[PDB]
């Protein structure tokens, strides 16, 4: 699996690293390039991918 | 080696609400001709129970009481539990294991998966089995020299494992320390040494060639032996 | 003092062993070479048997010199093949088994 | 853990994911639905406290969209968006896993049988009910 | 299994299993699964008669063939699956009675037993009169030779 | 392995344990015996979480299981009752080491005089 | 020696068979088979040596 | 776990004491063969309650070359030894003039405590061993051969009589059972005897490296 | 068979002999056992040539040398003398220590 | 007491899992995606029967009389019906060491009767 994703806003490719703080349930993803941010609640089979998704849904339910 | 599940016949846990009053008449008559008097702090008591049942046979076969094995949840988890148990002239044998106030129920299970496998009762960790048998071939029996000066072959009891502990068994109490040997010759080299396993490696070899009732010239071994150990470490031949 | 050192090199009571020189069938080709008869008594000197094991003993060298590390390590080499020698070659043995001349 | 987990692996999923997840996926939400395609005679317990693990694992994924976000997560090739992962889940399951049950839409019933007549055969290996299958037995050949 | 003997809608290479102990029953059309011809027992009788011998005997005239012996429900194809369910006689002497019956239950019979070996094995003398290496040996020399 | 699991599975203890434990141990101190108890060293903390008081319970059945033999076999002398009934629970508390397998010897001694009583 | 191991059948499934040391109950089974069909290869074998 | 303790600290005391008289230290025979009941007389039987304490156990003797030259035996209660404990020893050694110690650990002891007994090595011999290694005399095993430390001249009479260089022989790691078991370190030489089969007797040589 | 049939003629027991013939399922049980040896000798072929090149690799230069120690490539000693005895093995022969018993 | 069996909740059809009552001290059952909840009767959560004596009787199922390949007997009439014939077999399952023990069958239709001698 990949553990560095595109960023949609700035689109650089693996610039979002993603950070799993599982003791307070939550996922944190960051571009390194463009400094966007983005928190999701997690659960102990989320991985970096679905922290991922949450934030591209996250962005396109916004964006409507 | 001997956990206590190779002793116990079933687990299971209750809800106990008060020990007073118990979920089974037996075992509540048993617990109230010991809940005579406050032994105890009745506000650090828990509900949930832990009722074990063991087999009489496993435990005799052992010559296992259940005083050692509740001496032995005592060294391995201290009073912060509550083992009693019942004498071993009742129908059954029986004990019962509370805990001094995750949840309490999900806490009873992990210590009664550990307290069966990791807490170990009788013997040495990694010899899983042991056979005892009267050898009737002269290479395993006592060799002396009577009193007469005449090799006399005497049959006594020797013990095979399954696994190997040789430090550790070369200690106990009635083990020859001087025959008792392994096949693994690594533990050899581990626990003898060099020269050791220099004589431990031949007689290995010298086992497999003559199973078959082959026979090569022992330079040869010797030879293969002394090239395996030379350099102080054992060399594969690899 | 040999048979207590082979009682420690086997402590079993296995007597089986791998030697260079077959000493009995040695002393049979000598006395079907000599006619020997076993019936009669022998003009070997039994002081004659000790004497001569001794000088053949020193003949055969593995380690040869002279100083104590080359002498022990001789005396190693030929310990078990020299006890054997002794005990084959005894004057008793010599007088009254083999009955050579 | 403290039980024994089941995990199947389905074609073009790199991670082992929870039985009990993949029925949620097929459409299958309470646990007495699931446990019905897998345990017929619900009398035996032996078998219900054998399966309780599996469920344990999986009991925050209560949706059947989750089951096949969560499994569009595991895929080889990550999609951006949720909604093409949810489908390529969707895809997976029903062209990809046990194609000989059917491979169109509306199957998913046929699936979830024949997963939990797996799971069942499990089971009974693990209970010692039902003597394992021999590689070289020429019935199991062609 | 009355359909397949008499090959109304299930062909020969059928192949129809019961697992009774558990509760499937399990059917094969597929293609590549190995299959032999046995003969079918009945109660205790095999369903091979005289007449069938007979109509063998003149089947250059009457045009009575093997295919008349699966029509008529008296042979079958049996596959190793199916086989795992039958009860087999190795010769019609053991639907003999017997002072103490050892089966009393089957359901087919071997044609001939000899009939476990292949082409090459086939061309060897008494085999069962020999160790079985050589019996192996012979099989790839009977391909060596010269003819 | 088994070894990891082990300290993992102690991890896991330990902090359950503090959550099931108090901030601070609420030490009851000690009762010390009366000048009238009769048990050998009453004074001794060997055995932890053991009250004296708990001791004279065990001595008072021990004395019930005596009388119960002596009346039974018909025993001449009492003195002897109280002084091995004391004997008896000295050697229980010299022996054990922990509260709950102090009272399950002492019921055991119980239960192997009932029984010798029985036997006559 | 058929008889013999048909007498040996008979008696373990009735639970008239005992395991001994260091083995199952199968494997004694089959110690006391593999036993019986031995002793009698060897008597047929010295017969017809003889 | 009193008695168990008993024995067990009387078995490491004789093996100790075994160590002592083969690597040419004074010892007693009445010291060598002490029975269990006299080591319960001299000594205490109840470890739990303090009697006998590790620290009574501690021995002390000298060479028969030099009385000059002296061992250490002390046996930590704690069951894992670090540099501090490690520290009182070497402070009490320089306090005694004693440049040999023997420590016996229970459970066995820290890497930086290891580092430190490396680091004062030419300054101060002190080795380590755990008390199950000491619980039986593994010289005493048939399997072991006999070992013999051999003096510089011996190793020059050698080497002149073979004509090799030292790394021509074979070699004994210094964390060798019998190698610890005799305190020899790098650069000395142990003779082995040993019986053969064929030859009845034959002497080998290892260089501790 | 029947299921659950553990008598000799299930299990295996050819109860003829070569001469009388075998039965077809003695034939067949025949066939499994030797198909059995078969395969052991055609895995065992490869099995042991590589144990065989391993040892040969690891002592092929230890020698003889003329001081009569035994010496590898890089002049390790190796053995003080052959075989401990420093004779050769085609020379020695079994022999019987006569003060051993 | 034996194994203890699953519930499931009423409103949503989820497992329950057992809880008790702080105030009251008895055991309920409480569902976890609902808020559910049901009184236990049998107070007793998890059994583990480390031995193993399970009864290979109920597992056997009368069908199997009507397997050709077992073999039959006439010495041990069944009580239910006074059938002769009987069909008879090994445990042939784990966890059953000395599994050597025969198992009987009444082959008389509509019968059944499963026994052990
Ligand atoms: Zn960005
Ligand atoms: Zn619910
Ligand atoms: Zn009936």
């Amino acid at each position: 699996l990949e553990t560095q994703f595109t960023c949609p806003f700035c689109n650089h490719e693996k610039s979002c690293d993603v950070k799993m703080d599982r003791a307070r349930n939550t996922g944190v993803i960051s571009c390194t390039v463009c400094l966007e941010e983005f928190q999701t609640p997690i659960t102990y089979l989320s991985e970096p991918v679905d922290v991922y998704s949450d934030w591209i849904d996250a962005c396109e339910a916004a964006n409507q | 080696h001997t956990t206590l599940r190779k002793v116990t016949a079933n687990t299971a846990i209750y809800y106990d609400p008060n020990p007073q009053s118990t979920v089974v008449a037996e075992d509540q008559e048993w617990v109230n001709v010991y809940y005579e008097m406050p032994d105890f702090d009745v506000a650090r008591i828990s509900p949930w129970l832990l009722r074990v049942e063991l087999d009489r046979k496993h435990m005799t076969d052992r010559k296992l009481t259940m005083e050692q094995i509740a001496e032995k949840i005592n060294a391995g988890f201290g009073d912060d539990l509550n083992c009693i148990f019942n004498d071993d002239n009742a129908e059954k044998l029986v004990l019962r294991i509370r805990i001094m106030n995750m949840d309490d129920d999900v806490f009873l299970r992990c210590i009664e998966s550990n307290m069966l496998t990791d807490m170990t009762l009788q013997g040495i960790e990694q010899i899983s089995k042991v056979y005892m048998h009267l050898p009737q071939t002269d290479n395993k029996k006592k060799i002396i020299i009577t009193e007469d000066g005449e090799f006399k072959a005497l049959q006594e009891w020797i013990l095979e494992t399954d696994g190997v502990s040789l430090m550790r068994v070369l200690s106990e109490k009635d083990v020859d320390p001087v025959r008792t040997t392994s096949n693994d010759i690594v533990e050899i080299f581990t626990v003898l040494g060099i020269e050791a396993v220099r004589k431990a490696l031949e007689r290995e070899l010298y086992h497999v060639i003559s199973f078959d009732g082959s026979y090569v010239n022992y330079r040869h071994l010797a030879l293969l032996c002394d090239t395996m150990t030379c350099r102080g470490h054992l060399m594969a031949i690899t | 003092e040999d048979r207590e050192v082979l009682r420690v090199i086997f402590p079993t009571g296995d007597s089986k062993v791998v030697l260079p020189c077959n000493l009995l069938r040695m002393i049979w080709n000598a006395q079907k070479i000599f006619h020997i008869n076993p019936r009669l008594p022998s003009d070997l000197h039994p002081i004659k048997v000790v004497e001569g094991v001794k000088e053949l003993s020193k003949k055969l060298v593995i380690v040869n010199g002279d100083d104590p590390l080359s002498r022990q390590a001789q005396e190693n080499a030929t310990l078990l093949f020299n006890i054997h020698l002794r005990s084959t070659l005894c004057s008793r043995r010599m007088a009254e088994e083999f009955r050579l001349s | 853990a403290i039980g024994q987990r089941i995990v199947a692996t389905l074609p073009y999923i790199k991670q082992e994911v929870p039985i009990i997840i993949v029925f949620r996926a097929l459409g299958f939400v309470s646990d007495r639905d699931i446990l019905e395609h897998i345990i017929y005679d619900f009398e035996d317990p032996e078998m219900m406290e054998m399966v309780k693990p599996s469920l344990d694992e999986a009991f925050v994924i209560q949706e059947q969209n989750v089951a096949l976000n969560f499994i569009g997560s595991r895929g080889a090739k990550p999609g951006v968006t949720k909604e093409k992962r949810i489908k390529y889940a969707k895809e997976v399951l029903q062209k990809e896993m046990l194609p000989h049950v059917g491979v169109s839409d509306f199957c998913e019933t046929k699936k979830a049988y024949f997963l939990g007549y797996m799971v069942h055969r499990l089971l009974l290996a693990a209970l010692g009910r039902r003597e394992l299958d021999d590689r070289d037995h020429y019935g199991n050949k062609r | 299994r009355k359909l397949r003997r008499q090959m109304d809608i299930i062909v020969s290479e059928v192949s129809m299993i019961r697992d009774i102990r558990e509760r499937e029953i399990r059917i094969y059309t597929d293609a590549g699964r190995i299959c032999r011809p046995l003969l079918i027992v009945e109660k205790q009788k095999l369903l091979l008669k005289k007449r069938h011998i007979d109509q063998l005997k003149e089947r250059e005239y009457n045009n009575y063939s093997w295919q008349d012996l699966v029509a008529s429900g008296v042979v079958e194809y049996i596959d190793t699956l199916e086989e795992e369910t039958v009860m087999l006689a190795m010769t019609p002497d053991d639907l003999q009675e017997k002072e103490v019956a050892y089966c009393s239950t089957y359901t087919h019979c071997e044609i001939h037993p000899s009939m476990i070996l292949g082409v090459c094995a086939s061309i060897i003398p008494f085999p069962d009169h020999n160790q079985s290496p050589r019996n192996t040996y012979q099989s790839a020399m009977g391909k060596q030779a010269m003819g | 392995r088994d070894e990891a699991h082990k300290r993992e599975w102690n991890l896991f203890y330990q902090k359950q344990m503090q959550l099931r434990k108090g901030k601070d141990p609420k030490i009851e101190e000690f009762v010390p015996p009366d000048e009238n108890c009769p048990l050998k060293e009453a004074s001794s903390r060997r055995i932890p979480r053991l009250t004296v008081k708990a001791r004279e319970h065990c001595l008072r059945l021990l004395e019930e299981a005596l009388s119960s033999n002596r009346q039974s076999t018909r025993t001449a002398d009492e003195a002897d009752l109280r002084a091995k009934a004391v004997e008896l629970e000295h050697e229980t508390f010299r022996n054990a080491k922990v509260a709950n397998l102090y009272k399950a010897s002492v019921l055991k001694k119980v239960a192997d005089i009932h029984r010798a009583s029985k036997d006559g | 020696a058929k008889q013999d191991v048909i007498e040996v059948i008979e008696k373990a499934h009735n639970n008239e068979l005992e395991p001994t040391p260091g083995n199952t109950l199968r494997q004694t089974f089959e110690n006391q088979v593999n036993r019986i069909l031995n002793d009698a290869r060897d008597k047929t074998g010295s017969s017809a040596q003889k | 776990d009193d008695e168990e303790e008993t024995y067990r600290l009387w078995k490491i005391r004789k093996t100790i004491m075994q160590l002592c008289h083969d690597r040419g230290y004074l010892v007693t025979q009445d010291e060598l063969d002490q029975t269990l009941e006299e080591f319960k007389a001299q000594f205490g039987d109840k470890p739990s309650e303090g009697r006998p304490r590790r620290t009574d156990l501690t021995v002390l003797v000298a060479h028969n070359d030099d009385p000059t030259d002296q061992m250490f035996v002390f046996f930590p209660e704690e069951p894992k030894v670090g540099i501090k404990t490690i520290k009182v020893y070497c402070q009490r050694m320089q306090e005694e003039n004693i440049t040999r110690a023997l420590i016996v650990v229970q459970q066995g002891m820290t890497p930086s405590a290891k580092q430190s007994l490396v680091d004062m090595a030419p300054k101060y011999i002190l080795e380590q061993f755990l008390q199950q290694e000491l619980l039986i005399n593994i010289t005493e095993h048939e399997l072991v051969p006999e070992h013999v430390v051999m003096t510089k001249e011996e190793v020059t009479e050698l080497l002149a009589r073979y004509k090799l260089r030292e790394n021509q022989l074979p070699r004994i790691q210094a964390g060798d059972p019998v190698a610890r078991y005799f305190g020899i370190k790098r650069g000395q030489v142990v003779k082995i005897i040993r019986p053969s089969e064929t030859a009845g007797r034959y002497i080998t040589y290892r260089l501790v490296q | 068979f029947i299921k659950d049939d553990y008598g000799p003629e299930s299990r295996g027991f050819v109860e003829n002999s070569y001469l009388a013939g075998l039965t077809p399922t003695e034939f067949f049980f025949h066939a499994m056992g030797g198909r059995e040896g078969l395969i052991d000798t055609a895995v065992k072929t490869a099995e042991t040539g590589y144990i065989q090149r391993r040892l040969i690799k690891s002592m092929e230069s230890v020698m003889v040398k003329y001081d009569a120690t035994v010496r590898n490539s890089i002049n390790q000693v190796v053995q003080l003398r052959y075989g401990e005895d420093g004779l050769a093995g085609e020379s020695v022969e079994f022999q019987n220590l006569a003060t051993l018993k | 007491p034996g194994f203890v069996g699953i519930r499931f909740c009423q409103e949503c059809n989820n497992m329950l899992y057992p809880k008790e009552d702080k105030e009251n001290r008895i055991l309920l059952y409480a569902c976890r995606n609902c808020d559910y909840q049901q009184e236990a009767d049998n107070s007793c959560i998890y059994v583990n029967k480390i031995t193993h004596e399970v009864d290979e009787l109920t597992q056997i199922i009368a069908d199997v009389s009507q397997d050709p390949t077992l073999p039959r007997t006439e010495d041990h009439p069944c009580q239910k019906c006074g059938h002769k014939e009987a069909v008879f077999f090994q445990s042939h399952s784990a966890r059953a060491e000395d599994a050597m023990r025969l198992y009987y069958v009444c082959t008389a239709p509509h019968c059944g009767h499963r026994w052990t001698e």
